[PDB]
């Protein structure tokens, strides 16, 4: 009786202290936002914006095919997707990868942010001739500025036309099959880790608010 | 055994036409998407076209849009590609890829590694 | 919060009706 | 390429008698499987 | 290449052997009947999705590794968290419990297999050795003993180590695509490996090359497990079917498929006697295929999310299934 | 009220009449003997003469006009129009309630009964739906998360309020649906039950509005936070939801017991002890309406961009959120009969609020729909 109740109580005390530790750890686990960084197709960086912990996980030590190890990022709040707009034929591959991510069985509940890097390099790439955006996307030749959205000042209308064409192409890929909480947040940038953390934090806040609203069926 | 034999190809004068046939053996061809991936010499693999199971969302890369067509016969279990208005930079080696996700439209079949569900491919060249 | 007002009015209405009953039997007898 | 070479010389085993042996083992060890036949809760630690 | 005629003769060998299969041998065998599976206990307490689990030899303590950087060791008899090891890497894909119980191995996306010492002289747990050398992610690792551990990575390779020195004693290579599953034969001398090429390769630890290759699937193989006899093994792939291969027959023996299942098998495991075959699918269920007649005879639908791992106790008295809802259930 | 005042006045006037009859010489000397029917206070009159008897002012039904003198005819002994009880109570009876005020008699009873049978059946349906909601949610796997925990416990608050209202309805009826006819006074044992039922029902009302406030605060905090809640605050919310009514209902009950003790605490006379109980409800409604307008201002922003279109969703979202926050009361406060139509609307909505919330936040949503479908497929 007691010869077993002693170790039963010891195990109960161990369970109690371990449960207390788990409760303490959950408060910081649920208070931090996990992300994921991947480019066109170091391991973890922790930063903070407005007292919110962001754990941005940068894969890249793995192989090229990603149909198996990407499912683990299904619970990630937002997948950051950086794409080089300079190109050979890198942009089409990036777009196809984005489509595969969007229409994934397990990743269809995960929102995606987009970062169109190599912004300034496109200005010289559209004229060098090595990789012509018009040549590789003939439909862009007849394509003009979509709407009266204000571009950044001090730039040629051609480069903003190209960047908006890429943006609306990605948006067309995103909105073709919308079923879940997945949302696409496009952005324009030149260099990472420079005022982009604010945009990432704002988009993550929007994702969390939309998630809560969907929980309450208000949206 | 997932086998994707590829035929056709060869040397074709610029501006001509060609037919590529892909015979799939070892799996239910009518349950998977199908893709073509081309590799120019000294360059990485690039996706060209994709077709659904019976064919409802057929897409092509912008470079060859409006000049190449893709079709599939499930009863004959074969994938056909018609290449028209050929250009010299279209010279490459073509692979018939079956991205591995039945009854779903998601797949990652562009990698240059030893992709298991991609055929040996065939060579197409453009003369002067 | 008008439910409290409604039930108070109800109680007052029952009271004035019971007053009728009281004065009825008294006058009758 | 050597793996395919050294597997083409292994012994050939009759599938019929292999399946018969597997079935015989399965039926012989069936009494020791406390999952096919439900076990009384007296000797069942999960209850 | 001179291998087309070799494939021809190997296919002919398999075909000559392919007569009087178990499918029509086991017509006379009586069906096992419907099996009533009830969730005995719910081992709640994980934060993120449970992604791997393993059973101890004592059939009492089960280890479960989730994606919250946590690796719990539950006593199932009393449902008590004996240990809670905080992991350095949040992303974890596998976990193994040593047969002696001294050590627990964890392998995640960090390309590193970490061995944790549980009941060392100090009460607190810590790392014994931190194995490294794999380039891709580690998908499944299992303990041969307290000395050597065999693991399978995502770079088309498997590594047999020696923990005391942390060196690759043997490197098994020859697979194409990511290697997903890993199983050990009862004799601990041969082991099957499933990869993302619809091919399962039988390797010998003492040699280091592909002893045998078994191909019959049509998509990525996600789980694999030996028959208790050790002369056969079952394989669950993304083809939404389970195939029972055979070491001696060198070919497929039977397939476990149904018309209405459009979901790939995530985990698979036999029973103590091997009559049952419990396979955890992506449709949030766990189906018990009668491994001798290929007819489903039970569904375990206690999970609201996909089941990640599915272990069976050594004595066969229970079956514990994890899932992506952070809830691990015990069935009997 | 009216019963207590009438009884006290009858006591304080019957003794005076008896003392006046004792002061008067015997009414048997060839005079009309006065009958102690505890009603008419006619003194000794001459045999067979119709004395000018004036109706007393002790009747509360004569506040506007407390004077009525009529000729009462008696027999030589004193036998007026009596017989058994009183054929016509001598000849004086027109001093009761006049027919001018008879419109409030036997005519408003029909509409009161209609409203009664409407809101009681509404409360019964509400409590049935809420009990079903607790059965399918509270006892099932969805019990540990803060959102559905607060939802289920607020459903329990609605159940408590509805049960208290129905129970007190029955009590009040059986305070007057038992007229002892020739009746003494009402039973003392039922008075304590009436008082405890009244205080319990007030506690239920205040708890319901307080938890509407709790739901509003929880939603606002959840949407204002930049991530998942680091701390549950569940204990704090439960405390501010349960104990806050006890901060008001117990003081109201003790003030009613010590200062304005009456036959039943349902009746309200002085607003001094009524506003101290209305104040928490008004504060909860105001704060919840502010939270509602804030959430609407947020939701329009989330739908004015990044979405493909949208007025239907915004309208549907508002109609699925007002009952949860209970902010429709403020509309009635701001608001073709000014009485009948208004009452019917307000009582109907108040009764059916629990039913609508139970059917909306526990059956319609997909997180319960999928679970119920899976459970039925298994069963």
């Amino acid at each position: 009786t007691e010869d077993q109740r002693n170790e039963e109580k010891a195990q109960r005390e161990a369970n109690k202290k371990i449960e207390k530790q788990l409760q303490k750890d959950k408060q910081v686990y649920r208070a931090t936002h996990r992300l994921l960084l991947l480019g066109a197709g170091i391991f973890e960086t922790k930063f903070q914006v407005d007292k919110v912990n962001f754990h941005m996980f940068d894969v890249g030590a793995q192989r090229d095919e990603r149909r198996k190890w990407i499912q683990c990022f299904n619970d990630v709040t937002a997948i950051i997707f950086v794409v080089a707009s300079s190109s050979t034929n890198r942009l089409q591959a990036a777009l196809k990868l984005f489509d595969s991510i969007w229409n994934n069985k397990w990743l269809r509940d995960t929102s995606v942010i987009l970062f169109l890097n190599k912004q300034d390099l496109l200005a010289e790439k559209v004229l060098a001739g090595k990789s012509k955006i018009e040549d590789y996307f003939p439909e862009f030749a007849r394509y003009t500025t979509p709407e009266d959205a204000t571009p950044e000042p001090g730039e040629d209308p051609r480069v903003t036309r190209a960047k908006y064409f890429i943006r609306d192409e990605f948006l067309r890929i995103s909105t073709a099959s919308g079923d879940g909480r997945h949302y696409c947040y496009p952005h324009f940038t030149c260099a990472v880790d420079t005022e982009n953390i604010r945009r990432v934090f704002n988009d993550c806040r929007d994702i969390i608010q939309r998630m809560h609203l969907r929980q309450y069926e208000l949206l | 055994q997932v086998q994707l034999q590829e035929s056709g190809g060869g040397l074709v004068q610029p501006g001509g036409s060609l037919r590529l046939s892909c015979a799939a053996s070892g799996f239910t061809f009518s349950n998977y998407k199908m893709n073509w991936v081309r590799q120019a010499p000294g360059k990485g693999l690039e996706w060209v076209s994709d077709i659904s199971q019976s064919g409802a969302s057929i897409s092509y890369t912008g470079s060859v849009k409006g000049r190449f067509t893709i079709s599939r016969d499930n009863a004959k279990n074969t994938l056909y590609l018609q290449m028209n208005s050929l250009k010299p930079e279209d010279t490459a080696v073509y692979y018939c890829a079956r991205c591995p996700a039945p009854f779903t439209r998601d797949c990652f079949d562009v990698t240059s590694t030893t992709y298991a569900y991609r055929g040996q491919g065939t060579q197409v060249t453009v003369s002067s | 919060h008008s439910q409290g007002t409604f039930t108070s009015d109800y109680s007052k209405y029952l009271d004035e009706q019971a007053a009728k009953e009281f004065i009825a039997w008294l006058m009758n007898t | 390429v050597e793996q395919l070479k050294m597997e083409a010389n292994i012994d050939r085993i009759k599938v019929s008698k292999a399946a018969a042996d597997l079935m015989a083992y399965c039926e012989a060890h069936a009494k020791e499987d406390p999952l096919l036949t439900p076990v009384p809760a007296s000797e069942n630690p999960f209850r | 290449q001179e291998a087309e005629q070799l494939k021809n003769q190997i296919r002919d060998a398999r075909k000559a052997c392919a007569d009087a299969t178990l499918s029509q041998i086991t017509n006379n065998i009586d069906p096992v009947g419907r099996i009533q599976m009830r969730t005995r206990r719910t081992l709640r307490g994980h934060l993120a999705k449970i992604y791997a689990m393993h059973w101890g030899t004592d059939s009492r303590l089960l280890v479960s590794a989730s994606q919250d950087g946590k690796l719990i060791i539950w006593d199932s008899y009393t449902t008590n968290k004996v240990h809670a090891i905080p992991l350095r890497s949040s992303w974890v894909m596998t976990c193994a419990y040593a047969p002696s119980g001294n050590y627990v191995a964890c392998g995640g996306l960090d390309n590193i297999c970490s061995i944790y010492n549980l009941k060392t002289r100090e009460g607190n747990v810590r790392v014994s050795r931190e194995l490294a050398g794999h380039t891709g992610y580690l998908s499944c690792c299992r303990f041969l003993d307290d000395n050597q551990i065999v693991t399978s990575s995502g770079d088309t390779t498997c590594a047999l180590w020696d923990i005391e020195t942390g060196q690759q004693t043997t490197t098994f290579t020859g697979h194409t695509g990511d290697v997903m599953s890993l199983s050990l034969a009862p004799d601990t001398r041969l082991f099957v490996s499933g990869a993302c090429d619809a091919s399962a390769k039988l390797w010998d630890v003492r040699e280091g090359m592909c002893r045998q290759t078994f191909t019959g699937h049509e998509s990525d193989i996600n789980a694999i497990c030996f028959f208790p006899n050790g002369n056969a093994f079952a394989t669950g792939s993304d083809d939404a079917t389970c195939r029972l291969f055979d070491l001696r027959a060198d070919q497929e023996l039977m397939t476990y498929s149904h018309d209405n299942i459009i979901c790939g098998i995530t985990s698979v495991s036999f029973s103590k006697s091997g009559r049952l075959l419990l396979a955890g699918y992506d449709d949030f269920n766990c189906n018990v295929w009668d491994a001798l007649k290929a007819d489903r005879a039970g569904v375990l639908a206690g999970h609201d999310n996909r089941v990640s791992c599915l272990g069976v106790t050594d004595d066969g008295m229970a079956v514990a299934t994890g899932s992506w809802d952070s809830f691990l259930k015990i069935w009997n | 009220q009216v019963m207590d005042f009438l009884f006290e006045k009858w006591k304080l006037y019957g003794d005076q009449c008896h003392h006046n009859l004792s002061l008067l010489p015997p009414p048997t000397e060839l005079v009309c003997n006065r009958t102690f029917d505890k009603y008419s206070c006619w003194p000794d009159t001459p045999a067979n003469t119709t004395a000018n008897i004036s109706c007393p002012w002790y009747l509360p039904w004569h506040h506007k006009v407390q004077h009525r003198f009529v000729f009462k005819r008696c027999g030589p002994d004193g036998q007026w129009v009596r017989g058994p009880r009183g054929q016509p109570w001598r000849d004086a009876s027109q001093c009761q309630m006049d027919g001018e005020e008879i419109e409030v008699q036997k005519e408003v009873a029909k509409m009161y009964s209609s409203f009664q049978v409407m809101y009681t059946v509404g409360y019964s349906l509400s409590l049935g739906a809420l009990l079903l909601a607790l059965a399918i949610l509270g006892g099932l796997s969805k019990l540990h998360c803060t959102r559905n925990a607060i939802h289920a416990n607020l459903f329990a608050s609605f159940v408590l309020k509805a049960s208290s209202v129905l129970v007190i309805d029955g009590l009040l009826r059986t305070r007057y649906s038992q007229k002892i006819g020739d009746d003494t006074w009402l039973s003392d044992g039922a008075v304590a039950g009436c008082r405890v039922a009244a205080v319990f029902m007030q506690y239920g009302i205040v708890a319901n509005y307080c938890w509407l406030l709790v739901e509003g605060l929880y939603l606002h905090n959840l949407l204002g936070l930049a991530t998942l809640p680091e701390r549950s605050f569940f204990s704090l919310y439960l405390g501010i939801g349960w104990g806050a009514p006890m901060l008001f209902v117990v003081p109201w009950a003790v003030v009613k017991c010590l200062f304005e003790n009456v036959q039943c605490w349902t009746s309200n006379d002085n607003m001094g002890f009524w506003w101290i109980l209305r104040f928490p409800v008004f504060l909860a409604i105001l704060i919840n309406f502010f939270i509602f307008v804030r959430i609407v201002q947020l939701l329009v922003a989330k739908l004015r961009a990044r979405q493909m279109h949208y007025k239907f969703r915004l309208a549907k979202s508002t109609l699925t959120l007002i009952p949860l926050l209970g902010v429709h009361e403020v509309v009635f406060a701001f608001v073709g009969t000014l009485r009948s139509a208004k009452l019917f609307f307000d009582l109907f909505l108040s009764s059916f609020q629990g039913l609508l919330v139970a059917v909306l936040y526990c059956f319609l949503n997909k997180e319960v729909q999928s679970e119920l479908r899976r459970r039925w497929h298994r069963w």
